[PDB]
């Protein structure tokens, strides 16, 4: 058994093989009663055995060795991590996925080499003196050799590791793996997350340090603003407030939006909400329209879908011509009542034109598109509201492209030299989708003000809808710059640690106002936006009980003057949620309040937790590892009264540890106690206390 | 070198050579060497057939050349066309691959591009082939050897010589000539002669009716056995038939009816540790995971009343159990765990020796002595006893699937989720853990895994010592309080486990609140004393000590350490269901699956029966039930369960087919029923599975109407 | 109220929840003691299905030989190995007609692969029966021992490097009057054996009970062959694989996504090819006594027919392996244990002394077994097993035979067609006709045809139902939705090398199990959690803020307090777990590098760290993995 073989090595005094010399003796013979190394007189090997904890000692107090050039040695792993970091994640789709077994070069390579040639070059890079007889791959591969000489110079790392990493980046490692539409080497390293046996995930590996940092940041910022606004009632005021109180690391978002004419939809929506200038063009998701000729009327009627359901739709009737475009690929579309007359496109990336054409199909309202639906089309939105029928078909066919292609039908491509057809996979062929043709004569691709409504929809001066709140692309990504925000309403974006830190900072800064309002005794001080954001991380099932306990303890704190700043700060954030008392009418009781994420994400009610700690000797508040001083708001009597009267509801201190009364009492029996009875509790190890219930 | 290969050869040549390699299945990147050779070969076989054509009458100079290339194209097509030419022209077909065919001499060309001297290479190619083909060997040292006179004129020979003029030096000047591998190496092994002894073995390895191997080879090569299958089928007896039989709900009789026979004893309790009757002595702690011995000492200190008991009331005695010895062993365990010494070793005393079964293995003697002896005979193997249904298994299933106000799982953390896939994974884990963590089955599994880990560690590290191993667990209630639960104590015997199946005996004394006399048939294996009473819910509930002798090997302990895998089997399962309901809807259905939404109502599963009526539970309830089923599969897993599941899967699939109105057929139903029934001997889970299968089959029959 | 787990199936299809019926959480069955009983049972069963064939005495080894092929046709439904050569040839010829040139092309491909193959390839196999010591040893060790032995006897073919000279030496060794070899008696020694004894040892087979087999109540024995035949079986299997790759109905060799794709494509093709108004029915079959009933002589004929248009030398090379298999001899294992309970005494009777005691002292089962084995027994303790294929090792060739049987597609121009998929010992047979009765007639004709070729479909385990749902090699199909490939999910535990390469191996195995085998996102994340828990428990490196106490954990806590940036710490040092589905493939050290502060980062990445010491090319890479030569790359004692 290999797994068991080392669970017993740790029991050994020294299971590891120590080196010889200075680094052998840098770790002491013993440390705090723990053995690290030994002086064993081996027979003829001169060997020395080192402990297991010695690695921890090296990490803590070990000499700080030189690490220069380490990043250069492991350039392959660093490039992998940068590709992952600089990547953008798309939608996740559920459905049938067909994968084929292929030899697809698991990992990337700086330059693909045969094993012997790779060994020769490596020998040259590391040991030119010991290379032996000069070779020929040394001649031809001079460029890579010279670059690696320039790179691995000066590093003190062992040459064997350098050679191994060089082999990793040179020697190919090919294996048979299943692939479904992702064959690039950059994709295989994430093939595990790319798609399973019943779902697909869109992954776009990052490239270089792209220059469009500001645009990439503001796009995601505005997207989040929209996501937060849509769910909340009256997205208008909340969205404008958020966009006004957001800063891209040096400046407000508004200034950037005015400066750069970027964005696809979210920037336009935010600009309109703030009253700025935007480009004039209709959108239906990733595809934008620019009417050129014709007109149509909107009529509401029922239609039959292939799956066999009836739902009302406002269809557009009349001849129309559009300068349709999607991503980078341009084109022109002819639309009429239930017919796609003719479509022209240009050459571009296959996915770009695929999205273009499918979006034209769904927008065109062709009867074939109605008949090309098989599965249920009950898709939902982020707010949980049913999507409009047209956007429902758009999403369904984006998640399912083969079905519409098969159902639509093909025809013969035109005989013009520059006009040619395309297959389901965008492959040129005589059989082309009806009304769809490729072309080579590229068509060439200025601001106004647009009003906004409650539902974050742009409506022109005459009232036509130009941008819909459902057109926001779901391509999630990470901003290249460290954006910051001030509003509490959006703090849920950050990690629970960050949210807790932000809310505690907010309550600490305005502690005076909170105390002044609390002393009065109303309830509007429990409804602050910061607490609204904080309620997100509290679990719903226990949120009511937590809030009831917090309200009860604060009320007991206020009624009898045992006011303690630490406990007030700790338990204020939980008081938002409506109280949920027991059937007996008494508030629940707790030892520690658990938050979302489990584990460390818990606040201790008695001693302190990693997310909240107090040092009264130095009067220091440690929130999530960050230290602050509470001078000026801490009273000497507060230092005196430690914790006894602010841990339990309806209980107060009456004495000290009395072993005669009994051991420490748990909550199960504490809740069942009757007025006029004295019990004993434990704050933390070595600090017991006695309490008594008060009516 | 590939960048250099592309220079001398166009993309079509490279791709044809790479495809020809693809019919070899060795990494093309590994050795371009022969790739070079083959492409060169291919190249020459094309240059010999570049501008040389023939007319409809035979003019040497329309839509017909004077040559036809074989190399490069797929092997199957190449061979089919080669055979076509051979049969059309009535010429002997070479037994090796053909590289090029001529239209004037009607012969198959073979070409070889060698490094050094050509004549010797020509003779070696003749040795390989002989005279079945005409050979055109070329060598970069301006060397050539052609076996035919008028195969090609001087123009083609000069052209090919010029074409090889660059490659004879171009590789050297850019320093490539050195690593150029020859062409004979890939075909060094051609000679293979059988010895006399192997020849005789082949001769006697001929099918019946043939004198020797030569006759067999001649027969197989010459005779055309058309109609053999039809003739033999016609003359085969009709008795050899599959006996088709359309399946119907009537044919599906209950499986293993003997479990309804009351004469057989009801299947007794045999799980390693108590599962639903466990009574954990709870001690409140707020942190440090102290030593097992220290934890047991503290827990017993809290309940000194139970610990200090010394006048027990013997309630149940097993058939072959020594009550005095068991009680003395229990007292020794308690005293040792309650002493100040860190060591938890028990002196090898008489009662300890009996409980551990010291010195029971039979002595080994020489084979000759046994052979001489007459009274030494191979013992008849013990067969598992037949048992009937027992209600305690149903009670276990019902109780362990019920939610409890505790949490035993303490799974670690993972990195923050970023991509949508990890978001949905986190959602699914959140729901599944929120449901499972509050179930009794999870706590039982944690107890099992922790005890097995401790037992394996002790057996491996204390082979020759008797050790007392407390049965301990760490639990956390909904309010955040942490408790240490002591369920009992285990004595570990000698564990000189050499083989994987070597058995070490463990004596388990486990606290419980169930009076065994309530269900006597459930406790024939357990010696039960009444050690005391406790105040719990306003009542003085009795506390008994179930004492038993069990045994485990290395494999069982290692699998117990891995009992957490049950989670996975459950998780995957439910995940599949979620995935399925995503397919029907096209978007994440996890929230709709668990809690529902405005569009889709929460999912429900038929769970069980109440007063003979089918009842339905929520998604979480079904998850918990399948999790307890996985835990049961663990605790009651053995060959019987494997056989029963494997054989009953077919019956389940047939029932599914009947439900789908797929008119399933069977070929031998009685055989399948016998295969299913022979596995139902004494495993409690197997018996209860048979009972549940009968009940569910009855309900399905009722529904089918 | 009484719960009933099976009631789940009332609301969900069985296939959708088939995983519930697989008890893979339980301890797999394990065999105790000797495997001689099962080996004798296998020998008896193999000789029972062929006793009616021609029986004679081998003139090379003196063993009893039973040859069923060309024997009388069966008259009952019991397993029958009396395959007819004419029918096999007809099936192969028909398959050639459906695949023109496939046989000769595959023969040429295998022959050239065999030219380029080297002796070292033989080291890629699993345990093999070394005859110099008569025990199962790793393939490389057996190859080294046999090469040294051949060196001692003036057989230096392996020196040439190619596989052809090595196999030539192998066959020539059978001609040597006496052979000298290195044995272990422990110390190394030179021992000499006669020609007949060497022949028997080379043809001998080692037998052992199969352990940890799922879904089988009773244990079964398996056989490991010697190193001599590994080359010939390798080339034969390469030839059969080349044939299978081009066969549409061959359910091999790819697994996973291509498997489901092949199942669905076959089903759809089968529906589409149904005459209007007819019916399609699928038979899920299981072959009983698959290994036992197949005869090596039939495989010899198969190889001869496949290499019809191949050079004589290659025909001989292919034919060798069936010849040796047809003359194989089986070792009976360790023997039997006889015990006297009164005296509490036990004694092991080895195989040679099996009959040294009167059979009355054996139990009934062993008594009957030995009584039936008597004729096939040998004085040295081995049994003649001329029929049967106990070791398998012809999965590709057996699959070819099954596909050829599937290729007939009709008998007597009857009104039904049949096709399907075949993989080793499992198959799904689709039949189209005008009515279900005609489909059953066609299935009966297929059963008779399979009987004729030495394949016995199991009537007890097979079944039929209207096309649309079926099972194949643990893959369940129901209306397009294929459930999964039910496979024993492994223990995501400590890999067991060091601290860092351990984590690398764990994450790589999670990634591979996700990418190759069936596992979804939530399952993989729970897998990561479980693996991290086991890793932390094994190395006692729980989180720095984790209040667990321990010897090393104390210094870990001291580090945690000392540390300022806790985000960039390895789990080996009590750091937070950062791994997820996205970053499964990336080593943790590079992930956290940007976060780790120099105070500890410098110590971790110490060039001359005193732990790793001298490294080897195997050490960093040896399956392969990615890691950093830090302080967590230490080695064993």
């Amino acid at each position: 058994n290999p797994s068991l073989r080392m669970k017993w090595a740790m029991c050994s005094n020294f299971p590891l093989a120590l080196t010889k010399g200075d680094m052998a003796n840098r770790i002491p013979l013993e440390y705090k009663g723990i053995q690290l190394k030994t002086n064993a007189e081996d027979i003829g090997t001169k060997g020395q055995m080192c402990s297991i904890a010695a690695v921890t000692w090296w990490n803590t107090y070990g000499p700080i060795g030189d690490t220069e050039g380490f990043e250069r040695v492991y350039e392959s792993f660093f490039l992998r991590k940068m590709r992952l970091d600089n990547a953008t994640w798309g939608r996740i789709t559920f459905g049938p996925v067909e994968r084929v077994r292929k030899r697809v070069l698991l990992n990337p390579l700086t330059k693909e080499m045969p094993p012997d040639e790779a060994s020769n070059v490596i020998m040259e890079i590391l040991f030119p003196k010991e290379a032996g007889i000069p070779r020929e791959s040394t001649w031809i591969h001079r460029e890579l050799i010279k670059e690696k000489r320039e790179k691995l110079k000066g590093t003190m790392i062992t040459p064997i590791v350098l050679a191994y990493m060089l082999e990793r980046e040179l020697v190919a490692r090919r294996r048979f793996l299943p692939v479904a539409g992702a064959t690039s080497a950059e994709f295989i390293e994430m093939l595990h997350c790319l798609q399973g046996e019943n779902w697909r995930q869109i992954y776009h590996p990052g490239g270089n340090k792209l220059t469009e940092s500001r645009s990439q940041s503001m796009i995601v910022a505005c997207r989040k603003i929209i996501r937060r606004s849509i769910v909340a009632s009256n997205p208008l005021e909340l969205a404008v407030e958020i966009a006004n109180k957001t800063v891209i690391d040096t400046e407000p978002l508004k200034s950037c939006l005015a400066a750069i004419d970027g964005g696809d939809v979210a920037c336009d929506i935010i600009r309109a909400a703030l009253g700025l200038k935007i480009r004039q063009r209709q959108r239906f998701g990733r595809l934008e329209l620019k009417r050129i000729s014709g007109r149509g009327f909107k009529n509401d009627e029922e239609i039959l879908i292939g799956n066999g359901t009836i739902q009302k739709i406002g269809i557009w009737d009349g001849e129309e011509e559009f300068h349709v475009r999607c991503g980078e690929c341009r084109g022109i579309l002819k639309k009429s009542k239930m017919k796609l007359e003719k479509l022209l496109i240009n050459s571009a990336k296959k996915e770009d034109m695929r999205d273009l054409i499918i979006l034209c199909m769904v927008f065109s309202q062709d009867t074939r598109m109605f008949q090309g639906v098989r599965g249920e089309i009950n898709f939902l939105n982020r707010a949980g509201q049913l999507l409009s029928p047209m956007y429902q078909l758009q999403r369904y066919f984006l998640n399912r492209s083969n079905d519409l292609f098969d159902q639509w039908g093909y025809e013969e491509s035109p005989k013009a030299s520059e006009l040619h057809g395309i297959n389901e996979s965008m492959n040129a062929s005589d059989y082309t989708l009806k009304g769809v043709v490729v072309t080579r004569n590229v068509i060439d691709d200025e601001t106004e003000k647009v009003s906004i409504t409650k539902n974050l929809s742009l409506i022109k001066r005459t009232g036509e809808v130009i941008m819909g709140a459902n057109d926001v692309s779901e391509l999630e990504s990470q901003a290249q710059l460290m954006i910051t925000y001030d509003t509490p309403k959006m703090w849920e974006m950050g990690t629970t640690k960050e949210l807790v830190q932000n809310t505690y900072q907010w309550v600490l800064k305005n502690l005076v106002t909170l105390k002044a309002q609390f002393l009065l005794g109303k309830e509007d001080m429990f409804q602050w936006d910061a607490f609204e954001a904080f309620e997100s991380i509290i679990p719903q099932k226990m949120a009511g009980q937590y809030s009831g306990f917090a309200r009860a303890v604060l009320k007991q704190m206020r009624d009898q003057e045992v006011m303690k700043t630490d406990q007030f700060i700790k338990l204020l954030p939980f008081c938002f949620s409506p109280p949920k008392l027991r059937s007996n009418g008494e508030p629940y009781q707790f030892l520690k309040l658990v938050l979302k994420g489990g584990g460390e994400n818990f606040i201790e009610v008695r001693k302190g937790s990693p997310l909240f700690s107090y040092n009264p000797q130095t009067e220091v508040l440690t929130i999530c590892g960050r230290m602050m001083s509470l001078k000026g708001k801490i009273e000497d009597e507060e230092r005196n009264r430690s914790m006894g009267n602010a841990v339990l509801a309806g209980f107060l201190v009456s004495g000290k540890y009395d072993p005669d009364l009994g051991d420490f009492k748990t909550i199960e029996e504490l809740e069942k106690l009757k007025p006029g009875e004295k019990a004993n509790i434990l704050l933390y190890q070595g600090k017991p206390v006695k309490v008594v219930k008060r009516k | 070198m590939d960048t250099f290969i592309t220079r001398n050869f166009q993309t079509t040549i490279i791709q044809k050579a790479k495809n020809t390699m693809a019919e070899f299945s060795e990494d093309p990147e590994l050795q371009p060497a022969m790739l070079f050779n083959i492409c060169v070969h291919l190249e020459v076989c094309y240059v010999i057939s570049d501008m040389n054509f023939l007319d409809e009458e035979g003019k040497a100079y329309n839509l017909r050349p004077q040559y036809e290339v074989i190399e490069g194209m797929p092997r199957t097509i190449a061979w089919m066309v080669q055979r076509s030419l051979a049969q059309e022209h009535g010429i002997e077909t070479p037994k090796y691959l053909a590289d090029l065919f001529d239209y004037k001499t009607k012969r198959f060309i073979e070409v070889g591009i060698t490094k050094g001297l050509a004549d010797d290479y020509f003779w070696k190619k003749k040795e390989k082939l002989g005279n079945s083909m005409e050979l055109m060997i070329f060598s970069y040292n301006q060397d050539y050897s052609l076996s035919n006179e008028s195969s090609l004129d001087e123009e083609g020979k000069g052209r090919v010589l010029s074409r090889l003029t660059e490659l004879q030096a171009e590789l050297s000047l850019k320093n490539l000539w050195q690593v150029l591998i020859g062409e004979e190496d890939v075909e060094k092994g051609i000679d293979f002669k059988l010895g006399q002894t192997i020849s005789r073995l082949r001769d006697i390895s001929v099918p019946a009716g043939f004198s020797n191997f030569e006759g067999m080879r001649s027969y197989i090569d010459n005779i055309d056995p058309k109609g053999a299958i039809e003739r033999n089928l016609a003359r085969m007896s009709p008795l050899v038939s599959v006996t088709p039989k359309k399946l119907t709900w009537e044919d599906l009789r209950p499986i293993g009816p003997h479990i309804y026979n009351h004469e057989l004893p009801e299947v007794p309790y045999n799980a390693f540790l108590l599962m639903s009757d466990e009574l954990g002595l709870a001690n409140m702690t707020e942190g440090k995971s102290k030593k097992p011995k220290t934890l047991a000492k503290e827990c017993l200190e809290k309940y000194s009343t139970l610990r200090d008991q010394t006048d027990p009331i013997l309630i149940m005695k097993s058939e072959k159990a020594n009550e005095n010895f068991l009680w003395k062993l229990w007292r020794d365990c308690v005293n040792t765990i309650s002493n100040e010494e860190m060591s938890n070793e028990l002196q090898k005393t008489n009662y300890a020796k009996w409980a551990t079964g010291d010195g029971l293995t039979y002595q080994k003697i020489m084979k000759e002595v046994a052979i001489d002896d007459e009274t030494m005979c191979q013992e008849e193997p013990k067969i598992p006893n037949k048992c009937r249904v027992a209600a305690w298994v149903q009670t276990e299933m019902n109780l362990l699937s019920t939610l409890t106000s505790k949490r035993a799982l303490d799974l670690p953390e993972i990195g923050p989720d970023v991509a949508p896939v990890e978001h949905v994974g986190s959602e699914r884990r959140k729901y599944f853990v929120n449901e499972i963590n509050y179930c009794k089955a999870s706590t039982v599994m944690m107890k099992y895994v922790l005890f097995h880990t401790s037992l394996l560690n002790e057996s491996n590290a204390s082979m020759g010592k008797y050790k007392v191993i407390p049965i301990t667990n760490r639990v956390v209630n909904e309010k955040g309080e942490s408790f240490d639960m002591l369920y009992g104590l285990a004595v570990k015997g000698q564990s000189h486990l050499r083989g994987d199946t070597d058995v070490v005996t463990v004596v388990t004394f486990e606290f419980s609140s169930t009076d065994p006399r309530v269900d006597s048939g459930k406790w024939p294996k357990y010696t039960v004393f009444r050690i005391g009473s406790l105040f719990v819910s306003g009542r003085e509930k009795s506390v008994y000590l179930y004492c038993r002798v069990n045994g485990t090997n290395k494999i069982q302990m290692k699998w117990g350490m891995e009992a957490r895998r049950c989670l996975l089997q459950s998780m995957q399962q439910m995940e599949a269901i979620v995935e399925q309901e995503s397919s029907i809807q096209g978007y994440d259905m996890t929230k709709a699956c668990f809690k529902g939404d405005r569009v889709n109502s929460p999912k429900t599963f038929s769970i069980g029966t109440q007063e003979g009526k089918l009842v339905k539970g929520s998604f979480g309830k079904a998850l918990r039930v399948i999790f307890t089923k996985c835990l049961m599969h663990y605790v009651f897993g053995n060959a019987q369960l494997e056989g029963f599941s494997a054989e009953s899967r077919r019956l389940l699939l047939l029932i599914q087919a009947l439900k789908d109105r797929k008119g399933p057929w069977v070929f031998d139903l009685e055989g399948m029923y016998s295969g299913i029934e022979e596995c139902i001997s004494n495993n409690p889970w197997v018996i209860q599975s048979a009972y549940w299968f009968n009940e569910w089959l009855g309900f399905e029959k009722e529904g089918s109407k | 109220m009484n719960i009933n787990p099976y009631f789940l199936f009332i609301d969900v299809p069985i296939q959708a929840a088939i995983s519930t019926t697989f008890p893979y959480t339980g301890v797999p069955p394990y065999s105790h003691g000797t495997g001689t009983g099962y080996t004798i049972d296998t020998v008896i069963r193999t000789h029972e299905y062929s006793n009616k064939g021609k029986q004679y005495i081998s003139d090379v080894t003196g063993c009893t030989m039973v040859d069923p092929t060309n024997g009388p046709l069966p008259e009952d439904n019991e397993p029958s190995a009396y395959a007819q050569l004419d029918c096999v040839l007809e099936a192969l010829d028909r398959m050639d007609e459906e695949h023109p040139g496939l046989f000769q092309a595959a023969s040429q491909n295998a022959m050239e692969t065999l030219m380029v193959t080297t002796v070292d390839k033989l080291t890629q196999g699993r345990q093999t029966f070394d005859w110099t010591v008569c025990r199962n040893q790793p393939a490389a060790t057996a190859l080294n021992t046999t090469i040294t032995s051949f060196r001692l006897n003036d057989l230096n073919g392996a020196d040439k490097g190619g596989l052809i000279p090595f196999c030539q030496d192998i066959i020539d060794s059978l001609d040597r009057p006496e052979m000298t070899f290195f044995s272990v008696k422990p110390m190394k020694v030179k021992d000499k054996i006669t020609k007949v004894e060497y022949i028997k040892r080379a043809l001998s087979l080692n037998t052992m009970t199969k352990d940890a087999e799922r879904g089988k109540l009773k244990r079964r024995a398996i056989a490991t062959a010697g190193i001599q035949i590994r080359g010939f079986v390798l080339v034969v299997e390469n030839l059969a694989k080349n044939i299978c790759e081009n066969l549409e109905q061959s359910g091999l060799p790819v697994g996973g996504n291509e498997k489901k794709a092949k199942l669905s494509n076959a089903v759809a093709k089968m529906l589409s090819n149904c005459p209007p108004g007819g019916i399609s029915m699928t038979v899920t079959g299981d072959n009983t006594k698959w290994n036992e009933c197949l005869n090596p002589r039939i495989f010899l004929a198969m190889t001869e027919r496949i290499t019809r248009d191949s050079p004589i030398w290659f025909r001989d090379f292919c034919s060798i392996a069936p010849v040796l298999f047809s003359n194989k001899i089986a070792r009976l294992g360790k023997g039997f244990m006889i015990t006297s309970k009164t005296k509490r005494l036990k004694a092991q009777i080895p195989c040679p002394d099996l009959f040294s005691i009167p059979l009355e002292r054996y139990n009934e089962e062993t008594r009957a077994k030995l009584k039936k084995l008597k004729p096939f027994f040998n004085e040295e303790g081995t049994a003649s097993l001329s029929p049967g294929m106990m070791m398998g090792m012809f999965n590709m060739l057996s699959t070819v035979l099954g596909v050829a049987a599937l290729g007939i597609k009709n008998i007597g121009n009857k009104e039904y067609l049949w096709d399907g998929l075949q993989s080793s010992d499992d198959f799904a047979l689709f039949v189209n006709a005008k009515d279900e009765e005609t489909c059953m007639e066609g299935i009966n004709d297929f059963y008779r045809t399979c009987k004729l070729l030495g394949i016995n479909m199991s009537k007890k385990k097979s079944y039929c139902n209207e096309t649309g749902m079926f099972e194949f090699t643990s893959m369940f199909y129901r209306d397009g939705f294929v459930s999964n490939f039910a496979m024993e999910l492994p223990s995501f535990g400590v890999a067991g090398v060091n601290e860092s390469a351990d984590m690398a191996i764990g994450m790589t195995i999670i990634k591979n199990n996700m990418i190759n085998n069936g596992m979804g996102p939530a399952t993989a994340q729970t897998a990561i959690q479980l693996f991290i828990a086991d890793y932390r428990y094994t190395y006692k490196c729980h989180r720095g803020d984790s209040k667990v106490e321990g010897k090393r954990m104390k210094i870990i806590k001291e580090l945690w307090e000392n540390t300022k940036g806790r985000d960039g710490l390895l789990v080996a040092d009590g750091g937070p777990n950062i791994y997820n589905l996205r970053n499964l493939h990336i080593p943790e050290i590079v992930l956290k590098y940007n976060l780790m502060d120099p105070e500890y980062k410098g110590r971790l990445l110490h060039p001359q760290n005193p732990f790793v010491g001298h490294l080897s090319i195997e050490g960093i890479k040896e399956m392969d993995y990615d890691a950093v030569s830090g302080t967590h790359s230490w080695r064993t004692k």
